[PDB]
């Protein structure tokens, strides 16, 4: 599909359609986290892939490389006397991308 | 990193000895083979012509062949050269037009004379790569101009210059000729988007052909043809188990890169391979490229010993032979045993004696016994000569029966041979131990298939797999027997003989030693099998004919290699092994350097295939001529890395005819850019017009004209000019031939001038065929030289038949002063020499059709293109993401 030049429209085309996607079937580590308060953008929404593109002499070359780590997390809620009642609600949602 | 390397027994574990690599071993094997041939033919009378044996280094060679892959044959430009000009006379409406080209192919080579063949084949040979260079070429980025709501060409790319013939001209041709100019377009010029520009233009037609065939090529090969070539690469590296990063090569194109592509991977092996008296050269090349670099490892040493206590230990029976240091002439012996372990067929050994050097007589008897378990000579290859082979059964003999210990019965046989008797308490038979090189009874290879078959080869040409002593690589990982099952049958029968004789401790070591010795031989065979592969290895069926041949002592189109070695050598080699390290250096650049050695090879051949005929087209210029003249043409045009790799072994100075013409007509060729073009300009060049040359040249005596200047305005109008050019070849009955023979005849009885006298007083023709002579073109304005007006076809020094000769072109200018009958003289001056030509050189044209020569196609590509070669990127360590068929 990179040779065609169609990776990441297929992947955005699954991801549209409420699939899932498993990448390959190699033994993964997993990691435990606790977190207490909204976690960083790199455990979520973080891709389980890396996909590079290069140029040598007029040939162009890809790299896809497929990631060894994992991690569960558990998202703990705490909240304050002064909070309204619409005060956690977004005008737009936030995406996270990946399920163990 | 490698499975096979892993060691978790300290059995294979021992302490370096030495270290070697390819690039070592092949300048030794050189050295070697030289001095071998320098001091056999020092130390004995000799009557040969001087050679200078010297050795060159192979390193440079190799750099220089791969640095040629760089070369561009091809040229890009902004606008094509001029091909014609214009001549004014005092006309104002008459001009003349000339074709350069003609002019400058006048000029570009020697002049063509009776006697020396070989400046001959190098004006050809000029003449032909002047035509290569001058038509290939890419248009890019061209000037164009708005005009009437379209493209128009402007002037100067067009390929004629005409600047100097406007101002003469009245109005009316002037508005003329500006609308005719104007009126040149470029195809589909008012589309956007649009890939390229396409234009009419002038050209003459031997550079049109080479542009067209350029453009064709460019346009054919793309994608699929590198896709092919990265595919090949990707089986021949999958045979020779390379790894792969993860960086993988896309199909993908730019809109704005057009791709040169000049070389192809799956090179013919036949061309390598056709080369007269090549073998040493390849043999070179191939250990220089491919051999790995790698250690020398001596073996455990707790295996000829076991310490029971402190005090007491076990003694081997060789203890004062391991003691032994070698010096450095026996490491060399070494070197090249293992050498000729490593090439089956191409290297074979053989023994050296040296009077000064003492040896205690135990060393002799021991290698007797070694050599028939370290070498081969059975019925498929054999690595050691047949006195060799004697000389061991003959030390083996002397071992058997020195009896240091009770003695034996034995049993002598009729005859007297070696080796022909029954020994032991349980008679065991001796005679299956002699040499039989039918069969090969006595040494490796008894009962055992040492050659085997097994999937395609990417080399069409090799397509053996090597198993010395019956094992095979894949047992290094996935064992089929038990460690002390491990064995195979010669070695078996050896130390059930030793047993017999009642040496019972050197059976006793043998025994201990055996896995040792076929893991060695099977990392010898991994070595062999995977990493030597390329084109320089021998073809199949030459291998398979080595040993028939040598046995019945006929001759030998592959004559293997004889090299020395010592006694006391057999037992240093049996008590090492090679363990490689690395790779070479130069591993997966090889395919580019063999691909371009192949095609400069490809080329030569075609040059020598198309010069081969001259002398049968002509027979009178070439009278002299020889093979060898045409082969050193050839070579004095050709780059000089490929003649160092082919001049390896000083192999020219001993080639004779019939190998140069056994080579030129073999119908191998290998297919390439350069070579594309090298067929057109050869096939242009076929007509000899086109090379200024002919023999279409006459004798008649005629008279300068004298016209009578009545009315000078009215005769500068007309334009007058004079050639000795003929537009149309005379009358069959009117012409007289003659021929080289006979005007040599007649000119030594000395009849000749008064024939051709008696001739030229009958007002008729004479023509000086069979011979091809030079010719130059030149204008003259006033009276010429008269030596230019009165020249002849023939000269004095018993005459030389071939001169060069001038076609001039005489233009007469007048002035008002001239008196009406002023260049009129009371006698005639006369001219012989005429020439005719089917080619439009030189032509009197009207103004009118000035315009009239613009009409061949041209086709440019825009400015925001790009040209790159990627013939550089053809290494072997590239995966490709979609795989191919």
């Amino acid at each position: 599909q990179a040779n065609m030049g169609q990776f990441r429209a297929a992947l955005r085309r699954i991801m549209d359609d409420d699939d899932w996607v498993r990448f390959g079937g190699v033994l993964r580590t997993v990691r435990v986290k606790f977190y207490d308060a909204r976690p960083p953008d790199d455990v979520l929404q973080g891709l389980p892939f890396s996909y590079d593109t290069n140029e040598r002499g007029g040939l162009a070359y890809a790299t896809i490389k497929y990631a060894t780590e994992t991690t569960i997390f558990y998202l703990i809620y705490n909240v304050e006397f002064s909070n309204t009642p619409d005060s956690l609600v977004l005008i737009n949602p936030t995406y996270t991308m990946t399920k163990v | 990193q490698r499975p096979e390397r892993i060691k978790t027994t300290p059995y294979l574990e021992g302490d370096v000895l030495s270290s070697d690599s390819g690039p070592l071993l092949s300048v030794f094997a050189l050295q070697e083979i030289m001095q071998k041939v320098r001091q056999v033919q020092a130390d004995y009378m000799t009557a040969t012509r001087e050679v200078d044996f010297t050795v060159p280094d192979v390193q440079k060679i190799l750099d220089d062949i791969k640095a040629l892959a760089a070369e561009q044959v091809y040229k890009i430009v902004k606008v094509p050269s001029i091909s014609f000009r214009h001549i004014v006379m005092q006309s104002r409406d008459r001009v003349l037009r000339v074709d350069t080209y003609y002019e400058e192919m006048s000029q570009v080579g020697d002049v063509i004379t009776e006697d020396e063949p070989e400046k001959f084949y190098s004006t050809i040979i000029k003449k032909v790569r002047f035509i290569r260079g001058k038509g290939s070429f890419i248009l890019h980025d061209i000037p164009t101009r708005d005009h009437r709501g379209m493209e128009v060409a402007e002037p100067e790319v067009l390929g004629v210059e005409f600047k100097n013939v406007l101002p003469v001209l009245t109005a009316e041709h002037r508005a003329m000729i500006q609308n005719a100019l104007d009126g040149s377009i470029i195809e589909n010029g008012n589309v956007a988007t649009r890939d390229v520009d396409v234009f009419i233009g002038a050209c003459s037609e031997p550079v049109y052909r080479i542009y067209n065939r350029l453009q064709g090529y460019i346009e054919a090969v793309q994608l699929q043809e590198l896709r092919n070539s990265i595919g090949w690469l990707e089986r021949l590296g999958h045979r020779k188990r390379i790894t792969y990063s993860q960086e993988v090569l896309t199909d993908f194109r730019r809109q704005d890169t057009i791709w040169v592509l000049a070389l192809q991977l799956p090179v013919n092996p036949q061309v390598v391979w056709d080369v007269p008296r090549s073998s040493i050269a390849n043999l070179i090349m191939n250990i220089a490229t491919c051999l790995p670099t790698g250690e020398y490892i001596a073996p455990n040493p707790r295996i000829s010993s076991i310490t029971l206590t402190q005090r007491i230990t076990t003694t081997g029976p060789f203890a004062i032979l391991t003691g032994s240091t070698p010096t450095a002439q026996q490491l060399n012996d070494v070197r090249k045993i293992y050498l000729a372990l490593m090439f089956p067929g191409q290297i074979i050994l053989d023994l050296k004696i040296d009077p000064g050097e003492r040896m205690d007589p135990a060393v002799r008897m021991v290698a007797g016994v070694v050599g028939h378990l370290l070498f081969t000579a059975g019925g498929r290859f054999t690595n050691l000569t047949q006195n060799m082979a004697r000389q061991l059964d003959i030390a083996l003999n002397d071992y058997l029966l020195y009896m240091y210990n009770t003695r034996v019965q034995v049993n002598y046989g009729p005859t007297g041979e070696p080796l022909d008797f029954q020994i032991g308490r349980n008679q065991y038979d001796c005679n299956v131990f002699r040499a039989d090189f039918a069969t090969g009874t006595g040494y490796n290879g008894w009962a055992t298939i040492d050659v085997e078959y097994r999937e395609p080869a990417p080399y069409v040409h090799a397509q053996r797999y090597i198993r010395y002593c019956g094992i095979d690589s894949r047992e290094l990982i996935n064992p089929t027997t038990y460690g002390i099952g491990m064995t195979y049958h010669c070695y078996n029968e050896m130390l059930r003989m030793l047993v017999a004789a009642g040496k019972d401790s050197e059976a006793a070591y043998f025994r201990s030693m055996l896995p040792f010795h076929m893991v060695r031989f099977a990392r010898i065979n991994q070595i062999i099998n995977e990493d030597l592969h390329s084109v320089f290895s021998l073809p199949d069926d030459m291998f398979n004919a080595l040993l028939p041949d040598l046995i019945a002592g006929a001759h030998q189109n592959a004559d293997p290699v004889v090299l020395d070695v010592s006694w006391i050598s057999l037992w240093f080699a049996f008590n090492r092994s090679f363990e490689p390290t690395h790779r070479n250096e130069m591993l997966e650049v090889a395919p580019l350097i063999e691909s371009v050695y192949a095609s400069e090879l490809s080329v030569m051949k075609v040059d020598m295939r198309h010069l081969s005929l001259m002398q049968r087209r002509f027979p009178d210029v070439l009278i002299q001529a020889r093979p060898s003249h045409f082969w050193k043409a050839v070579l004095n045009d050709s780059p000089e890395a490929v003649k160092a790799v082919m001049n390896l072994s000083h192999s020219h100075n001993f080639i004779n005819i019939r190998d140069m013409m056994r080579w030129v007509m073999l119908p191998s060729l290998q297919p390439s850019l350069k070579l594309a073009l090298e067929e057109e300009a050869w096939a242009a060049a076929n007509d000899f017009e086109d090379l200024m040359l002919t023999d279409q040249v006459y004798m008649h005596r005629d008279m300068l004209p004298e016209p009578r200047l009545d009315d000078i305005e009215r005769f500068r109008q007309e334009g007058f000019y004079y050639t000795n050019m003929l537009e149309a070849p005379p009358e069959i009955d009117r012409v007289v031939q003659y021929t080289y023979e006979i005007a040599r005849l007649q000119a030594n009885m000395g009849q000749f001038r008064a024939a051709l006298r008696r001739i030229m007083d009958d007002d008729d023709w004479v023509r000086f065929g069979g011979v091809l002579r030079t010719v130059r073109v030149k204008f003259y304005d006033a009276r010429p030289p008269d030596d230019v007006l009165q020249g002849l076809p023939f000269s004095y020094d018993t005459i030389k038949y071939a001169t060069e000769t001038t076609i001039f072109y005489l233009i007469y200018n007048v002035e008002f002063s001239n008196t009406p009958d002023s260049l009129v003289l009371i006698n005639p001056t006369y001219t012989m020499t005429k020439v005719f030509i089917n080619k439009r050189i030189v032509e009197r044209v009207r103004v009118g059709q000035i315009l009239a020569v613009l009409n061949r196609r041209f086709v440019a590509y825009k400015g925001k293109m790009r040209i790159m070669d990627i013939t550089q990127s053809l290494k072997m360590g590239t995966k490709l993401a979609a795989p191919t068929v």
